[PDB]
RNA sequence: AUGGUGAACUAUGCCUGAAUAGGGUGAAGCCAGAGGAAACUCUGGUGGAGGCUCGUAGCGGUUCUGACGUGCAAAUCGAUC
RNA sequence: GAUGGGGAAGCUCCGUUUCAAAGGCCUGAUUUUAUGCAGGCCACCAUCGAAAGGGAAUCCGGUUAAGAUUCCGGAACCUGGAUAUGGAUUCUUCACGGUAACGUAACUGAAUGUGGAGACGUCGGCGCGAGCCCUGGGAGGAGUUAUCUUUUCUUCUUAACAGCUUAUCACCCCGGAAUUGGUUUAUCCGGAGAUGGGGUCUUAUGGCUGGAAGAGGCCAGCACCUUUGCUGGCUCCGGUGCGCUUGUGACGGCCCGUGAAAAUCCACAGGAAGGAAUAGUUUUCAUGCCAGGUCGUACUGAUAACCGCAGCAGGUCUCCAAGGUGAACAGCCUCUAGUUGAUAGAAUAAUGUAGAUAAGGGAAGUCGGCAAAAUAGAUCCGUAACUUCGGGAUAAGGAUUGGCUCUAAGGGUCGGGUAGUGAGGGCCUUGGUCAGACGUAGACGGCCUUGGUGUCGCUUGCUACAAUUAACGAUCAACUUAGAACUGGUACGGACAAGGGGAAUCUGACUGUCUAAUUAAAACAUAGCAUUGCGAUGGUCAGAAAGUGAUGUUGACGCAAUGUGAUUUCGAUUAACGAGAUUCCCACUGUCCCUAUCUA
């Protein structure tokens, strides 16, 4: 086993920032906030925020990566896309 | 000699300070400005 | 192999060529209800794969070998 | 005193290559392996690193110059004429 | 392997949570071409390091052996 | 000594002794 | 890296940009030594290296000025129109934008003959002896290429010729 | 008289396959492969080996603490303190020249 | 003629590695000393240069009424250079 | 070597970053238009190619019929991750100390910029370290003992890793140098600050300790059908060097030759920010927790393991490398290790092959001194013509060499005092007070001396010739040189090892080079020499022609083609050198007169 990279597992993989989540979901910020409120997704706080955000101390919103992955399956997102096409 | 002359233009110039007119004022440190 | 079983608390198995040490350890644990300390592996010249599986002190490889039925 | 009457630094070449060729090589070889003064710090601490590159042992300054001597006469005259005509440009 | 000098540090280390086994080793040596004297090495097995404390006084070694924790398992020689 | 004046340690010692004597005599005669 | 002047821009066209000589280094297959000159990039906050051909007298740590209004000192590069009569330059641009074509070998230079009224033209004597007229905006480094007198030393040895010509493209030993 | 062998499978006297001969507690001679010797880090301006900095192979610096790799000064782990002193003096005199030259320029354009 | 296959030998360029006793000779530079108005000359050292040299390992081959011819060798060994 | 493009009837070709929409990242309630994403930031092109280049980290002991840095035991380390405690830090929020070089257990950090390491030729001597070699004492075991030998041989070891400490170079502070001084084997260094005193740094490297004696080694005493174990000892202290192998440091020489890249790791500059008071921070300090996949791993590596159709007297890369002789990795003999393999036996004519000897003569032999012989190491003396002054040269030519007993010479480390005052360190002989747990005994130890080993002395402050006789003494060690007696030789480089030399002529300047297997030069190349062309709208080429490719990372001290080939002197001449050619000379000889004998 070769040497692993130093910002890929642990807090870095456990948490995802809001902009990364919005990009991954391929939706707007308004849609992301609406979906999080509908599904009970809430911001979390890493114990090691520098490790979660590449040493940055800037104030960021963190979500669980698995929660965002689960949100990716909600049919309400497909309903949002259908509404956009209708508009 | 020409290398030293090349430096003189950019770094502090006693002749130019003397040419400025005010000498004892500069010795007391009367002119101050901040750049950058 | 049986000298290893009796002395070094090591079970010797012929395993699948496609199986890695994780799978060998998991399979032995599931099949024989024993804890595994380490797995060393080699590919024999006849084309097969051989595993030395060292159990923890809690378990006796000789007793497990008798339970399997080779002695 | 003098281990060699005439041949000098060309004594490493023995009896080879011909007298005239050895003589021609001699002057340039003496120039090349010599230790020159430093114009920047005023010490005889300058030696050639490669043909055209001359480094001072003290003050660690590297200068560009001739192939076998620190300065060429052509370079000296070009330097002086540049000085003269830039002075006349000022005047 | 690390040599530890302070007796207080040795006792705190022997009370450390990861420590389970220690060993008492007896050596016969000479002090400055002197009489054959006793040397007691206390070797506490940590997770990373074996810590050795060398005592050249037999009575002090015995009293430290008394001072050792009960749960720690000691191997003599 | 770098110039190979002295054949060995005894030669250097004796030459030093003689040179110190010469210096003493020269200083006394200039006195 | 190829030995080329700085890319033409507004600073060198009108004012001057100051770089510093970092090292004077040996290039395989080339008689003349090369000079590494570091400039400040006018747009982006980063240092840019350049590989000039060292003239005689250029030294490490020296300030080299490039532009229309730079001092007429050895090492400084100038448009040919900014220099007076009779000057001596090296690495002369044939035409604006080629980054140096004339008098690049060791101990070689180009003299200035005279300027032109009708447009910006100047005439020059090349090392061979030809007299050529180039655009007066073409740049050149003040001085003479370093490493002069190199051809005066006999090689004396097939082995020295071997070591010289294995780095070049010339076929050695020669046939036919 | 005891003769030894290389212990890795490289059989050649390469730069990275250098051995030493060591006597073991078993009383036999044996080859011991030695790693390449580390190089002292160099000053960013002059190139001299800066002092107070540990001498390790490049990967090993990731293991030691900060104190091993720096000194307590500006440019501590990069420049050699004579270069730092000259840098400070040059910056100060550049600022002073700027002040004097600006005053001269303003007065000149007043009287011109 | 058409269409294919070869640089595992051999030839050459390039990249990255590796190998090469012990002696003779004694260049420049340097130290001390002596004669010459100077130039210079001379003595004793020091130093350790050279597509120098004797000569191993190595590389190659001027060769032999040597062993030899279906020989051990489809090219060898010894000697020699 | 794809993609984007462009060619090609086409199989496919060109090219390797372009004439490509080649993809990542930050912020947001972007305040109204009420369920449709807005505002910004940054630039570069795949991939393959090294089991000898670069590169994270493991050692010792033991174990098998066959495994081994992989198993077993013990002891470590690396990488990634989650995290807690202690430490540190903070109410002067993100540490103090040092004049300084810099120090330390820590002592926050995003974009962006920059620096270091990775990362580098060859040769020479000098210094240092490691293994080996040699050697002394002592504790064991073995051999020899006809006579002698406090004797000959052998064991006496210490890994990775960790803590403390350890250095040339380099740098800092004080100070200001000519009567210049310091200083290397090697001549360099100092007003850009020498000598001197005091410091700081890298840790190659060594030392002490932990690992670790419990391991390993060498011995003694024990049982007994055994598939078997046990008990005691010792495992210590030195020396040496132009030694050998190797690593390394600081230097010097050489180049018209200046002697990889990338991954990767660290640091600096900067400061988006975040962070504490009945509470925070710091995972570059310590400790603690978890995990490490895939494939190779047996054996040979060659006169039996590969290639030559073989189980061929051939070839094929590399590592380790004991004692003597000796200049020596030569030849010869020996130790450790290995082998004793090659179809055998009996005879001994000639001939053959290999190796030798030989009266007298000495090239008379033969196309032709072919082949053999003779010479040969080292020390001292001595050395011609010619010469490009460097050579020729070991020119030529002489003397010497054993053994033994002596003589002379060549070194290192430590040594300054009592005449004199008074204190300081340690088991303080004996003598004095306080005063230590365990199994009649009771150490060590926390306190002191004017004493002791005119009141010795181990220490500083100092007057007094500090030494112008340390011009000498105590102690330690290596092998070299020179010379003189004596002495045996039919011999002294006693085997081995090891130039024949000279006088003229022809030829090529030289070092070099190709004909693998009948042709190694007078031919090829070569530095030098001269001429000719080319300034980019160019030259030379490749190509039938081209949006023609290269030279080209190129620019007249360059590129290229020609012809001659060193150099000097007057087409001739020329030193040095040659597995080049020719004629002689000395020496030598079975070439010969003329054969004969011996060994395998
Ligand atoms: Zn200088
Ligand atoms: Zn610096």
């Amino acid at each position: 086993m070769r040497i692993k990279k130093k910002n890929t597992r642990g807090n870095a993989r456990n948490f995802i920032t809001r902009s990364q989540a919005v990009r991954k979901l391929q939706v707007s910020l308004a849609d992301f906030r609406r979906l999080c409120i509908f599904k009970g997704i809430y911001p979390r706080e890493p114990r090691n925020k520098k490790k979660a955000n590449k040493g940055s101390t800037a104030p960021t919103t963190f979500y669980y990566a698995k929660d965002i992955q689960y949100l990716m399956h909600e049919p309400v997102l497909a309903k949002f896309r259908e509404h956009k096409t209708f508009a | 000699i020409e290398a030293a002359s090349l430096g003189k233009e950019s770094l502090f110039n006693l002749k130019t300070a003397e040419k400025t007119g005010i000498l004892n004022d500069l010795a007391k440190g009367k002119k101050r400005m901040i750049f950058t | 192999a049986m000298k290893k079983v009796e002395d070094g608390n090591i079970l010797v198995f012929q395993v699948s060529m496609k199986a890695n040490k994780y799978q060998i350890k998991k399979a032995v644990k599931e099949l024989y209800e024993v804890d595994v300390l380490k797995v060393n592996t080699l590919v024999r010249p006849n084309g097969t794969k051989k595993a030395y599986v060292r159990l923890t002190a809690d378990y006796d490889a000789l007793d497990i070998a008798n339970r399997i039925g080779y002695i | 005193a003098k281990r060699t009457k005439k041949v000098g630094i060309t004594g490493k070449y023995g009896v080879r290559y011909g007298s005239s060729l050895r003589r021609q090589v001699k002057k340039l070889e003496i120039q090349q392996h010599a230790r020159y003064d430093c114009s920047f710090c005023g010490k005889k601490t300058v030696k050639r690193g490669a043909a055209g590159i001359w480094t001072c042992s003290c003050c660690k300054k590297t200068v560009a110059g001739g192939a076998y001597t620190v300065s060429t006469a052509a370079a000296a005259t070009v330097r002086s004429t540049i000085r003269r005509l830039r002075e006349m440009v000022e005047a | 392997a690390r040599e530890i000098t302070d007796i207080k540090q040795f006792l705190e280390l022997t009370r450390r949570a990861d420590v389970k086994t220690a060993t008492v080793k007896i050596n016969k040596k000479l002090n400055k071409a002197g009489k054959p004297f006793r040397q007691t090495k206390f070797k506490v097995r940590g997770s990373s390091s074996l810590y050795t404390l060398v005592i050249n006084d037999a009575g002090k070694a015995k009293k430290l052996i008394q001072s050792l924790p009960p749960t720690l398992k000691v191997n003599r020689l | 000594s770098k110039g190979n004046a002295f054949k060995h340690k005894r030669a250097l010692v004796e030459h030093i002794i003689q040179a110190k004597a010469d210096a003493q005599r020269e200083k006394a005669l200039n006195e | 890296g190829a030995a080329k002047l700085r890319t033409l821009d507004y600073a060198e066209r009108h004012g001057y940009i100051r770089g510093i000589v970092k090292q004077i280094v040996h290039d395989s297959g080339r008689g003349a030594p090369l000079a590494k000159v570091v400039f400040r990039d006018p747009y982006k906050y980063r240092l840019r290296e350049e590989i000039f051909i060292a003239n005689e007298g250029v030294h490490t740590g020296q300030f080299i000025y490039a532009g229309k209004k730079a001092s007429l000192n050895v090492g400084n590069v100038l448009p040919l129109g900014s220099v007076p009569e009779g000057t001596i330059v090296s690495n002369v641009e044939e035409k604006p934008g080629d980054r140096g074509a004339l008098a690049r070998a060791s101990g070689n230079y180009v003299i200035i003959i005279g300027h032109n009224p009708d447009e910006n033209k100047t005439r020059v004597r090349l090392p061979s002896g030809a007299k050529k007229v180039i655009s007066s905006d073409a740049r050149g480094v003040i001085g003479v290429i370093a490493g002069g007198g190199r051809v005066d030393k006999p090689l004396l040895k097939a082995g020295r010729a071997f070591h010289k010509y294995r780095l070049k493209r010339n076929s050695w030993p020669k046939t036919r | 008289a005891q003769r030894v062998t290389f212990r890795r499978r490289n059989p050649y006297n390469t730069r990275s396959n250098k051995i030493k001969v060591v006597k073991t507690p078993g009383g036999i001679l044996r080859a011991q492969h030695v790693k390449k010797l580390a190089t002292r880090p160099k000053c960013g301006d002059c190139g001299s080996a800066l002092q107070g900095i540990s001498t390790l192979r490049p990967r090993q610096y990731a293991t030691v603490s900060k104190t091993h790799k720096t000194v307590s000064r500006a440019y501590g782990g990069s420049r050699c303190a004579n270069c730092v002193k000259e840098r400070i003096i040059r910056a100060f005199l550049i600022e002073e020249q700027k002040i004097v030259k600006k005053v001269v320029k303003e007065q000149t354009e007043a009287a011109k």
